[PDB]
Parts: structure tokens; C-alpha cells; sequence
DNA sequence: TGCATCCGTGAGTAAAG
DNA sequence: TATAATGGGAGCTGTCACGGATGCA
């Protein structure tokens, strides 16, 4: 077909690289393409460098660190469950310092998790996500004391555990006291400690208001720096003994220790540019020549009370700016958890560096590297921050790895999140999209980064703009972070050009965020494009500008769930984004350089490249997500084609073409349609699932272990007692399913049998025995089957044997075994469709072909949306789309409209026109009149004023097609629908809540151990939570009985239970219940807390509800 | 009034603080045993230190440790720092967590199941 | 007799996880 | 069962409002 795009602003440049965040984050972290002796003090490299030398005497100093070539290749490890790493050696000399003995060794340290091509993680064989922090900047803060108006508070924030908040304040009485550790003492003592003396602070701080006054203390000068040093260290440890080294220890590792205290590179810069100073290191004071030499106190302390009097060039500042919040991404937050492990690492070699043969002390002998790989094993394992990966979808992993969370390990804890952290900051223009974001609990807390936005080395988040001078537009690019954006005027994306010259008198601009019209001679930058304030998800939203934001977000959210469709088509109506989307995701294949593609096949292509090398791409094929969606390549070349660089090779998941493809392209009628799409409910076309449109395959992984008992072995067999050959029909010799068999519920997957518990056989069991005269096996079923409402396909069987080649279980198990089960899903009433302007519903009704509303010619609509959805959630867009959709119905194009820079209604208008005639013109020339039901439709529509009275039938039809709306006859009666209905081509995706997936129901199951109430959840077999509201709606009913019985006979009433499930198979009525036995366990647990709790009766005397079994 | 002093300690009935082998031959484990645990071996040694005729500090440390062992399996955190398993950041579940709460006894699985 | 100040406690439901 | 060895490390922090007990002037 043929793609019309439409669009008046040029783009300078195209979207930086998606994953750039993550990608470029750890290989900055990691350095491991840098020859060690080039290495910058970053990352884990800076790690070590804090962490050694390590001294007390012994001395343990490193050299450098390498990083190995990973043992297994990543489809390996996402197979076995093991964890896509490198071997992480480390070069250490020890040095005697009276001996000067000098032994040197590198030594292991375990591994570190590398992070593959698309940005994401291999732990234990599944993929995860490790998301960005955003979190208040290190810096000094000056903001307002919310009790004492004319008072500010002074607040010194380090890096994150890497040393203590400082406050300053002013207090009621004249003191400035100094807050650390919740500690107030007045800060007079700690700038004696740092050496000042009256006569400096006096002349330095004399200016103020008199306030410099409530610094001086006499009690303070009258002491030298080592007692008021001690001073400080007895008002700071009470009861410590005020030793001399241990209070220059203390106060050093509090104020000047760069291995204890730590602003961030982000923090030193911003410190400097507040204060207006330069600092040597990263924290607040030095150790210099014995004393202590003041960096920052005197400036902060400068700077607070010219804020207090209100000499100028001083501002409370702005804590949610995006000048003073910054990004953690993947590479600081392993380093972080990375130097945790270093300290411990260390703390235990300076314990075995104490005792010890000092003789034959290695660095072997010394280091013991669990303390390091537990710490990253727990980072990557359990961290809040590390996340199962979403790939659902390409998009879906694309909008993960570019996510910013604001909870987390050093983040905010929920609840203690106001509407401030929450606000869209003006700030976030260009660098945190407006509408990606929960709705719910989280919103406002996790975001999604702007589509053109970057992170700089400090942190913040930058946004270009471009160069104007001189009212002319450079293609000169300036990436700017908030703080310096405030200081220009920003004209807008589409202010109107003539060449490269600002072509209106009048223009849109901001200033400090604030919107202002200004001339040309005033602009000096431009916005990129409007693309550059919205995230991915956001941009790929058609008539964007016709959308209330509030369903833009679910529209954009929703995205992130659409199912890979076997057929999988892109829209009709793109935004433009939708080829990025598949290349920087690497679903697709491309090609690496120019050449002639030799082989093409189901499973791999061979291309001859200039080099005239020969290159062979595998296709991934029918492999499983994370979340059990399809992810298969397919090659969409022919033998011979010659290709240029970059050149298509394979359609990923969710492409056509190249394009991203999350859905289907369907013809819709937006009419009511009696009451099957009432409420947001959808009615669908039978048509659908006879052409396997919304079809999409999902495979299920099913895991099974044998493992050794102290009653003997589990192991896996044909050989299952009681069972027919129809129960193993499908079994192979060893009793795993066979590949290609069809499993329904209770279909057994693997056999395995299980030695029986020891037990008596009841009287009972004895008697039936001796009546069939058959011994008990020694063994009891305990095979895998298919859980309810679950089956396919068996397409994979995995198993691992102790004893086996390049095996080896857990302690314990003798053998695992996993089944890969396949099924192709139709659409079905209950699954989840949605569009991208946050149109979604479930289909509640499938009808056949001939009840479809149809077009004249025979045409039946694919699915039918009901207009009530539109009005009251202002999502517009979804119309012009339709009305899009149908031109390129009859035009045969598609289109590509970017947001706030698309389609008008006018040359939609004229593409309709042309659909019209190609709609009609047919009709005319084939020998047909129009149809006396069109007549009737038109006198209707002429009342309704929406054509024109005294024009011809085809005039009239084409004035409504214009408007986008048709004539449609009801496929039951055939009688036209009495108005023209507006019918058209709309993308539409299927979610990922399918109501396969969540259909569940329990008569009997599992118990828990103390409760002794239900499990929950679908895969425990589980009940219903009938929660403290439930009960609350069973009181205000009065049902006493309905109440009882949830409370005691399907719960927990022990008795109850067993009494009403017999009564029932019996065919009587249930009995009156008794003790549900959590009251029992209330009673128990309270005796254990020595209070004794009684069941009277009304003459006060006990009652036994254990029935006599715990009383002596 | 001396009844809120204990001399004898109650101890909850074990398959209510379950030592459960999980699916696999793995065990799991209420966090009580280990609170019970921290009380009996403090116990047992303050019994021996006072058999053994021990010094004044010393058997005031062990008194002090014992009263903490008691409070941190009754109202764990409650006074002081909470008693958390080796190597986790976790506080231990006492019996006044069990019963309060959003997910105690009472919320949980009486006033609704 | 009155205030500041501190400590403890609670902050939605179901689902999956 | 025997050189002598003699006081610890980790804090970690963007609510919030109320209610009730303690603390000062
Ligand atoms: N965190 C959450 C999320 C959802 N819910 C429940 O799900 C519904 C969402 O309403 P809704 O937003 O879907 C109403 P909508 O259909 O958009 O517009 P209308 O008024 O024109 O009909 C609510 O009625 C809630 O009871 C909740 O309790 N807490």
C-alpha cells in the first residue's frame, strides 16, 4: 500500500538510542573495554579504591581488577536458570611494613551479572529489569521553616548512606544550632573545632543584621580547637569516654572521612554553584596537617543568613525542580550495593589479617569473597528495583528499561508521599513524559523518561533545544538540564518557518516554564519537536491532541499489554515512531552491511555481505516470555534479494514489516447495539476468528523434580500404580509426555511415584485388603498432571539427570524434568481489546456474520463500539482515526500523522472524497440506482440538518461520507439503520487479561497450616478472600445463616467442614456448625501471652471449647 | 498486681509456630522458635552462671539480656532495637505482630477468611 | 493554670506475587 | 589447656495528624 504521511516540521535530529539509559549506565560502571591502567575512579573501579588499602602491621592494597569472558552464552543460561555473568578478578599486593615483604596474587571474586545487547538481565534463567531511582540530589538546600515564617532552615544532604543530613537553623533564642544525627547543638563549638577564631567570623559574618551575633560565644573562643573538639565529641557521644584520638576519629568519619562522607560528583558541583565556591574533595572539611580545615560550613553558613535578611541573589530553593532531583540508574545502584559488599569483604580481612600465621599470609589466605557475592546476589536477585522483566511485547521491555521510580532502596516509602513528589513539575517539560504513569496507588511515583531526554554523567536529565539567533533557526543542538533552561526564552516546536528564519510576528514561547508571546528579536531556542515531551509509549497515540490526558494514559499504558498476534498488523494510522520501535527494541533482524541473501528458511538466513563472508542469522522461533507470550522471529526475505545496510531480515514479535504491529486493523461501527456493548462491553464479528484475527500463541512451562527421601527415592516412570493405558496413553517409555500429544485437565505430564509415609493401614484398609487380596504398593501417585482449565500442545520436554554430562542439581534431587506446553488462543468473550486512546472493554458477544450491521454493498463491520463511551472521556481521537480509517478503507493507503504536527480535518476531508468515489463511482458504473432504504436514511439525515435539502441521493451520501458517516442496513431485518452511522478503520489491540487466564472455582481444597482456612490464588487451588467488607454486606443484610456459614463451614470449622461436605454427597442438610478453629488459635496465642481467656456460659462457669483434649 | 511478672513463661503449642518440610524436603519455619530459642539459651545460662557463683556484672548482664529475650518474643520491637535473623534486616514476628494489625489474627482471619 | 514538645500509632478492597 | 593480648559499630532521614503523656516556664 501506499504510506501518505503528513507533518510540516523537520526534525533535526532522529531519537537518541531508547536503551541508552541502561546500556551506557553499566558500561560506564563496569569499564571492562578499558586496559586497566586507563581506568577512571568511577564505578566499581572506585569501589575498590575506596575500599583499599586495608591496614592493621599488614597492609592489603590493589593493583587493578579484570573482568573474564562469561562461561555460558545467554540462551544457555536462560535455559539452565543460571545468571548471564563474569569472572570478577581482583589484583592485590599484602605488604609487611617492618618486614617489606611484598606478595602479590589475584585472586577471585566470584562473578558479576553482564548486561545483555537490549539492556537487560539473565538472573537465574529468567530476565530481569533493573528501573532507574529518582531521588533528591546531594547539595546544600536552603528551604523555608514552615513554623517560623521569616526563619529558613540550611539542609547539607550527602549521597545516599554515604553519610549524615546536617541542618542549620536560626533558632527563637539567636543561636544557629547545627542538627545531625537528631542531635541540635549550637554550631559556634564546630566552627572553633575547624579553627576560625572570633576575629575572622566576626569579619566575615558581621554584616548581617546583628545576626552573626547569636554565633558568639565566649565560652567557646576561651577553649582552644582540641577542647572544644572534645567538647563536640561529649555532647555527641553520651557516656563514650572523650578520648583524644577516638574524638578526632569520630569527627573525621562524621565531616571529612571520603570513605565515610560522600556528596556526590552531582553534589560537589551543586554545592558550588549554590555557595558560590570550589571545593577540593566531596565532603564538608579536611584533615590537614593535623587539624581540620574548613570546606563548606562558613559558605552555607554565609549564604543562610543572607537569605534571613534579604540581601539579594538569594532564593529558597525548589526541591521537586528537576535541577535538584537526579536519576540513579543500573550502573550506581549495582555499584552501590557493589561497595557494600567490598566493606564487608574487608571488614573480614582485617579479622584474619589480626590472627594468623604472619609468616604465610597470602592474599588467597586473606580474602574470602562470599560477602561480595552475596551482596550482588542480593541486589540482582531481591532488590525493590529489580524487576521481572515486561516483555510482553517489544514495547513492553522498551518502556521498562526506560521507567523512573521514586520508591525503592533510598527512596520515599509510600503513604509518606504527598501531592508534591506526585505533581508534574514544570520541570519535567522534555525530560519526564505528562501522561505515562499509574493510575492508582503508584501514580505520580513511577514515570516513564521523554523520548528524546538523556542523563547526563551527573545524573539530571537534559532536553534539547536548538541555537536562535537573530530570529534564525541553527540545526546546532544544545542538550540542557532545567536549571540552565530557566535562563532563555524557549520558542515553541511549530512556530512557523520560512527557510531557516522565524516567519510569525508574534511567538510562542516559555520562559522559566511560564507561557509568553514574544518577537523573534526575544527567542533564543527552539523546541526539537512536540515528540520531545511525551514518552515512546505516549508518541505512538494518533490525534494525541484530540485525547484528555486521562485517557492518553490509559491508551499509552495500555500498550505495554498487547499480546503478540499471530497476524499481527500496524495501524493504519501511525504516528511515525512505529519503525524505532522495532529496531532499537531488537525484535527484528536487520541486515549488517550491503549484500545478497544466499539462504532463507523456516529457521535461519544466510546473507553473503561485500566482504564476500558469509553470515548466518538463527531465528528465534515459538520461544517463551517471562510472560508466557510468543516470541518468534520470522524471516521476511527471499533467496537471492540483495539488501543494503539495515535492510529488514526477520519480523520480530508484534511487526509487519519492520513496523510495530500490537494489533489488528479492523472496521468498526460506533452504534449501540441492543445492550451487548452497554457499559463499555464490545460486540465482535464471527468473521474475526474465522480469518484467526486477535490469535495469538502462549506456552506454559510446567517443572517437576525427583528428589532423594529418608523413605526412599522419588523417581520419574511409566510405571504409576492404579492407572490404565488410557491414563498413559501418551507417555514414553521413561514417563514424560510425548512431544506433539494434546493435554487436557488432569492429563498426566510426567509420572513419578512417591514411597508412602509410614503408616498402619486402618482396620479398615486391613479388611478391604484381605477382600480384593491385593497388597499395597510400596509406592503412591504423585505425577504431574495439568491443573484445571490448562492444556495444549507438547512442544518441548527438558530433563537433567544426576549422573549426566554437564548436570548438577541442587543437594538432593535425582532428576528434573520440564514440559513446554503450547496453545494457539482464539478470541473469546471475556478476553480484554482496547485502542490506543483508552477505549477499552471486554467482548461480551460474538455474533455470527449474517447479524453483522453490513455496508450496502455486503460489507459486514468487523466489531461495534458504542458511542456512550466517547463523550464523557473526551478521547476524540479514536473518532478522527475511524474517520482516518475509512478513507484508507477504499484509498487502499495507510497513513502517518505525527502528534500535534498530523492530519487536519480538511485533508481528511479530501481523502474521504476520493473514498467516496472509489465507494460510489463503483456502484454507478455496475448498474445499480440508489436503494430506496438509502432514500429513507437520507430524508432522516436531511432532518438531523446533516445534509443539504434539494441535492441528489449521491450528493447527500457523499456530504455524510465527508462526515465520515455511511449508510448501514441490520444484518437481522435488513432494514437500514435509521440514522448514517459512522463506520471506519480502527486499531485495536487484544490485552493480556484474558479471561482463559482467570476463571477460577472451589468446592474443596488446601488448608493452611495454622489457620487452617483456604489457600488463595488461581494455582493453589484457592478460595475466595470473603474479606471484613464482605461480612459488613452479609450484616446489613441481616443473612445470619449465609454469614455463619462462611465464618465456620467453609472456612475453618474442622468438624463443620467434613459434617456439611458428607451431608451434602449424601443429599441431607447441612449441619448447625460449631468452633472455627482460628478462635482456637486466637485463644492459644493469647495464653502465650500470659492471658487467660475464658468461654463462659451465663452462670459464669468455663466451657471447654478444646473439648477436654489441653486440660490436665 | 505481681501477676504482670512472669516467673513461668508460657510456650505456644508447636503446630502453631509449625517446623514444616515445604514441598521439596526443604523446612520452613515459624520466627517464634527462634524467639522461644534466644529466651532458653539465655535461660539456661543465667541458671548456670548463678549455680557457677558468677560475679555482680555479669549476672546483671545476663539478667538485662533475659528481659530483653522475653520482651522481643512478647512485643518484638516494641523497646529497643527489634530482634531480626542473622544476616536479613527483617524484624521477627512476636506474638503481638500475630494479633494486630492489618494481617494479625483479628483482621486476618476472624473478622473475615 | 497555661502552653510547647515528644512518643506511639494508624493510614481502602479484592487480584497476583 | 600457658609469649601477650583488657571499652563497639551503625546509623540513614521528603508524611502526618491526632491523641495523650511529659516539661517547662
Ligand atoms: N485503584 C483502584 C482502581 C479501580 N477501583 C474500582 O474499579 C472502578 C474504577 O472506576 P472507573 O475509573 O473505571 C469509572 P469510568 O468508567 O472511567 O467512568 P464513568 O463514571 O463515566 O463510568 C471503581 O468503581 C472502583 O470501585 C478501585 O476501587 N481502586
Amino acid at each position: 500500500m501506499e504510506i501518505k504521511r503528513f507533518g510540516r516540521i523537520r526534525e533535526v535530529i532522529p531519537l537518541p538510542p531508547l536503551t541508552e539509559i541502561q546500556v551506557e549506565s553499566y558500561r560506564r560502571a563496569l569499564q571492562a573495554d578499558v586496559p586497566p591502567e586507563k581506568r577512571e575512579n568511577v564505578g566499581i573501579q572506585a569501589a575498590f579504591r575506596e575500599t583499599f588499602p586495608i591496614e592493621e602491621g599488614l597492609v592489603l592494597d590493589f593493583l587493578e581488577y579484570r573482568l573474564g569472558e562469561p562461561p555460558f552464552p545467554q540462551d544457555e543460561c536462560r535455559e539452565k536458570d543460571l545468571t548471564y555473568q563474569a569472572p570478577l578478578y581482583a589484583r592485590l599486593q599484602l605488604i609487611h611494613k617492618d618486614t617489606g615483604l611484598i606478595k602479590e596474587d589475584e585472586v577471585f571474586l566470584g562473578h558479576i551479572p553482564l548486561m545483555t545487547e537490549d539492556g537487560s538481565f539473565i538472573i537465574n534463567g529468567a530476565d530481569r529489569v533493573i528501573v532507574s531511582q529518582i531521588h533528591r540530589s546531594p547539595g546544600v538546600y536552603f528551604t523555608p521553616d514552615p513554623a517560623r515564617p521569616g526563619r529558613y532552615i540550611a539542609s547539607i544532604i550527602p549521597l545516599p548512606k554515604r553519610g549524615p543530613w546536617i541542618d542549620l537553623e536560626v533558632e527563637p533564642n539567636g543561636v544557629v544550632s547545627m542538627k545531625v544525627n537528631k542531635r541540635k547543638f549550637p554550631l559556634v563549638l564546630l566552627l572553633r573545632v575547624l579553627g576560625y577564631d572570633q576575629e575572622t567570623l566576626a569579619r566575615e559574618l558581621g554584616a548581617y543584621g546583628e545576626l552573626v551575633q547569636g554565633l558568639m560565644d565566649e565560652s567557646v573562643f576561651a577553649m582552644r580547637p582540641e577542647e572544644a573538639l572534645i567538647r563536640l565529641f561529649t555532647l555527641l557521644r553520651p557516656g563514650d569516654p572523650p578520648k583524644r584520638d577516638k574524638a578526632v576519629a569520630y569527627v573525621y568519619g562524621l565531616i571529612a572521612d571520603p570513605r565515610r562522607y560522600d556528596l556526590g560528583e552531582a553534589g560537589r558541583y551543586k554545592a558550588e554553584e549554590k555557595l558560590g565556591i570550589r571545593l577540593s574533595g566531596r565532603t564538608l572539611a579536611r584533615f590537614e596537617d593535623g587539624e581540620f580545615k574548613d570546606e563548606v560550613f562558613l559558605p552555607t553558613l554565609r549564604y543562610l543568613f543572607a537569605l534571613t535578611a534579604g540581601v539579594p541573589g538569594h532564593e529558597v530553593d525548589d526541591i521537586d525542580h528537576l535541577g535538584n532531583r537526579r536519576i540513579r540508574t543500573v550502573g550506581e545502584l549495582m555499584t552501590d550495593q557493589f561497595r557494600v559488599g567490598l566493606a564487608r569483604l574487608a571488614r573480614g580481612v582485617r579479622e584474619r589479617m589480626l590472627m594468623g600465621s604472619e609468616d604465610s599470609l597470602t592474599p588467597a589466605k586473606l580474602v574470602n569473597s562470599r560477602p561480595l557475592e552475596a551482596a550482588i546476589r542480593e541486589f540482582f536477585s531481591r532488590s525493590q528495583l529489580s524487576q521481572f522483566k515486561d516483555e510482553t511485547n517489544p514495547l513492553s521491555s522498551l518502556r521498562h528499561k526506560r521507567r523512573i521510580s521514586a520508591l525503592g532502596p533510598g527512596g520515599l516509602t509510600r503513604e509518606r508521599a504527598g501531592f508534591d513528589v506526585r505533581d508534574v513539575h514544570r520541570t519535567h517539560y522534555g525530560r519526564i513524559c505528562p501522561v505515562e504513569t499509574p493510575e492508582g496507588a503508584n501514580i505520580g511515583l513511577i514515570t516513564s523518561l521523554a523520548a528524546y531526554a538523556r542523563v547526563d554523567e551527573l545524573g539530571f536529565i537534559r532536553t534539547p533545544y536548538r541555537r536562535v539567533v537573530g530570529g534564525v533557526v541553527t540545526d546546532e543542538v544544545v542538550y540542557m538540564t532545567a536549571t540552565e533552561e530557566d535562563r532563555y526564552t524557549i520558542a515553541q516546536a511549530n512556530t512557523p518557518l520560512e527557510g531557516n528564519r522565524i516567519a510569525a510576528e508574534r511567538v510562542v514561547a516559555r520562559r522559566k516554564g511560564e507561557p509568553v508571546i514574544v518577537s523573534p528579536e526575544e527567542v533564543e531556542f527552539m523546541d526539537v519537536s512536540p515528540k520531545q515531551v511525551f514518552s515512546v509509549n505516549t508518541n505512538l497515540i494518533p490525534f494525541l491532541e484530540h485525547d484528555d490526558a486521562n485517557r492518553a494514559l490509559m491508551g499509552s499504558n495500555m500498550q505495554t499489554q498487547a499480546v503478540p498476534l499471530i497476524r499481527a498488523q500496524a495501524p493504519v494510522v501511525m504516528t511515525g515512531l512505529e519503525e524505532r520501535v522495532v529496531r532499537d527494541s531488537l525484535a527484528a533482524l536487520y541486515a549488517e552491511e550491503d549484500g545478497e541473501v544466499a539462504k532463507v528458511d523456516g529457521n535461519r538466513i544466510v546473507v553473503r555481505y561485500e566482504d564476500g563472508r558469509l553470515v548466518e542469522y538463527p531465528l528465534r522461533r515459538f520461544y517463551r516470555s517471562n510472560q508466557g507470550t510468543a516470541l518468534d522471529q520470522r524471516p521476511r526475505v527471499v533467496v537471492g534479494q540483495r539488501v543494503r545496510k539495515g535492510d529488514l531480515l526477520a519480523d520480530g514479535p508484534a511487526s509487519e514489516n519492520g513496523f510495530l504491529a500490537l494489533g489488528q486493523n479492523v472496521l468498526v461501527a460506533i452504534m449501540p447495539f441492543d445492550g451487548y456493548n452497554f457499559e463499555d462491553a464490545i460486540v465482535i464479528s464471527e468473521e474475526l476468528l474465522k480469518r484467526d484475527f486477535y490469535t495469538s500463541i502462549h506456552i506454559e512451562r510446567y517443572e517437576i523434580e525427583a528428589r532423594d527421601t529418608k523413605l526412599g527415592p522419588e523417581r520419574i516412570t511409566r510405571d504409576i500404580p492404579h492407572l490404565s493405558e488410557a491414563a498413559l496413553r501418551d507417555l514414553d517409555e521413561e514417563g514424560v509426555v510425548r512431544i506433539g500429544a494434546e493435554v487436557k485437565p488432569g492429563d498426566i505430564l510426567v509420572g513419578r511415584t512417591s514411597f508412602k509415609g509410614e503408616s498402619e493401614p486402618t482396620p479398615e484398609e486391613r479388611l478391604l485388603r484381605s477382600i480384593f487380596g491385593e497388597k499395597a504398593r510400596d509406592v503412591k501417585d504423585t505425577s504431574l498432571r495439568v491443573p484445571p482449565g490448562e492444556g495444549g500442545i507438547v512442544v518441548r520436554t527438558v530433563r537433567l539427570r544426576r549422573g549426566d554430562p554437564g548436570v548438577e542439581l541442587k543437594p538432593g534431587v535425582r532428576e528434573v524434568v520440564r514440559v513446554y506446553v503450547a496453545q494457539k488462543r482464539k478470541l473469546q468473550v471475556g478476553d480484554k481489546l482496547a485502542n490506543r486512546h483508552g477505549n477499552k472493554g471486554v467482548v461480551a458477544k460474538i455474533l455470527p456474520v449474517e447479524d453483522m450491521p453490513h455496508l450496502p454493498d455486503g460489507t459486514p463491520v468487523d466489531v461495534i463500539l458504542n458511542p456512550l463511551g466517547v463523550p464523557s472521556r473526551m478521547n476524540l481521537g479514536q473518532i478522527l482515526e475511524t474517520h482516518l480509517g475509512l478513507a484508507g478503507y477504499f484509498l487502499g493507503q495507510r497513513y502517518i500523522s505525527p502528534i500535534f504536527d498530523g492530519a487536519k480535518e480538511p485533508e481528511i476531508k479530501e481523502l474521504l472524497a476520493q473514498a467516496f468515489e472509489v465507494y460510489f463511482g463503483k456502484r454507478k458504473g455496475e448498474g445499480f440506482g440508489v436503494d430506496k432504504r438509502e432514500v429513507e436514511v437520507l430524508r432522516r439525515a436531511e432532518k438531523l440538518g446533516l445534509v443539504t435539502p434539494g441535492k441528489t441521493p449521491e450528493e447527500q451520501l457523499k456530504e455524510l461520507f465527508l462526515q465520515g458517516k455511511v449508510v448501514l442496513y441490520d444484518g437481522r431485518t435488513g432494514e437500514p439503520i435509521e440514522g448514517p452511522i459512522v463506520v471506519g478503520q480502527m486499531f485495536i489491540m487484544k490485552l493480556y487479561h484474558m479471561v482463559e487466564d482467570k476463571m477460577h472455582a472451589r468446592s474443596t481444597g488446601p488448608y493452611s497450616l495454622i489457620t487452617q482456612q483456604p489457600l488463595g490464588g488461581k494455582a493453589q487451588f484457592g478460595g475466595q478472600r470473603f474479606g471484613e467488607m464482605e461480612v459488613w454486606a452479609l450484616e446489613a443484610y441481616g443473612a445470619a445463616h449465609t454469614l455463619q456459614e462462611m465464618l465456620t463451614l467453609k472456612s475453618d470449622d474442622i468438624e463443620g467442614r467434613n459434617a456439611a461436605y458428607e451431608a451434602i454427597i449424601k443429599g441431607e442438610d447441612v449441619p448447625e456448625p460449631s468452633v472455627p478453629e482460628s478462635f482456637r488459635v486466637l485463644v492459644k496465642e493469647l495464653q502465650a501471652l500470659a492471658l487467660d481467656v475464658q468461654t463462659l456460659d451465663e452462670k459464669d462457669n468455663p466451657v471447654d471449647i478444646f473439648e477436654g483434649l489441653a486440660s490436665k | 498486681p505481681e501477676w504482670m511478672i512472669l516467673e513461668a513463661v508460657p510456650v505456644l503449642p508447636p503446630d502453631l509456630r509449625p517446623m514444616v518440610q515445604v514441598d521439596g524436603g526443604r523446612f520452613a519455619t515459624s520466627d517464634l522458635n527462634d524467639l522461644y530459642r534466644r529466651l532458653i539459651n539465655r535461660n539456661n545460662r543465667l541458671k548456670k552462671l548463678l549455680a557457677q557463683g558468677a560475679p555482680e556484672i555479669i549476672i546483671r548482664n545476663e539478667k538485662r539480656m533475659l528481659q530483653e529475650a522475653v520482651d522481643a518474643l512478647l512485643d518484638n520491637g516494641r523497646r529497643g532495637a527489634p530482634v531480626t535473623n542473622p544476616g536479613s534486616d527483617r524484624p521477627l514476628r512476636s506474638l503481638t505482630d500475630i494479633l494486630s494489625g492489618k494481617q494479625g489474627r483479628f483482621r486476618q482471619n476472624l473478622l473475615g477468611k
